[PDB]
């Protein structure tokens, strides 16, 4: 009763965000360390961050 | 108690629905078929809306408040202390 809500179009809630696809496809996943494994120091020249 | 010009007036006919059943006055008032629904129909809502203010726990003239159901019980009814009350004042 106090008039507080949120209104939104039906069409426009089924819409989603049209990069969220775009992410999905640029994305991998991670690859567990091994035992004594070549960091990318010891194969390039870079910078102490990404070391 | 006419005013002095009232009583030439005060003649039978002119109803859409009801005849002399209900063609009187009372007082000044002129009573009918409407007047009976009127008075049925505002009666049952203002004791309905003191006996809502009775189960609030307050008679105060500014804090009285008689609220529509929540948005998930959509265009359907709802328990008559959950705002159902409102709807049937509402009617």
């Amino acid at each position: 009763g106090t008039g507080m809500s949120v209104p939104e179009f039906v069409s426009d809630l089924d819409t989603p965000d049209p990069t969220i696809e775009v992410f999905l496809a640029s994305t991998s996943d991670p690859v567990i360390p091994e035992e004594g494994a070549q960091t990318a120091g010891e194969a390039y020249e870079n910078v102490d961050p990404v070391l | 108690a006419l005013l002095s010009f009232e009583r030439k007036y005060r003649v039978r006919g002119g109803t859409l629905i009801g005849g002399d059943l209900f063609d009187f006055w009372v007082g000044p008032f002129y009573v009918g078929f409407f007047g009976v629904t009127t008075a049925f129909f505002a009666l049952l809502g203002t004791i309905l809306i003191f006996w809502g203010a009775s189960q609030q726990g307050t008679f105060n003239p500014w804090l009285i408040n008689i609220a529509p159901p929540d948005l998930s019980y959509g265009l359907g009814m709802a328990p008559l202390m959950e705002g159902g009350l409102w709807q049937i004042i509402t009617i």
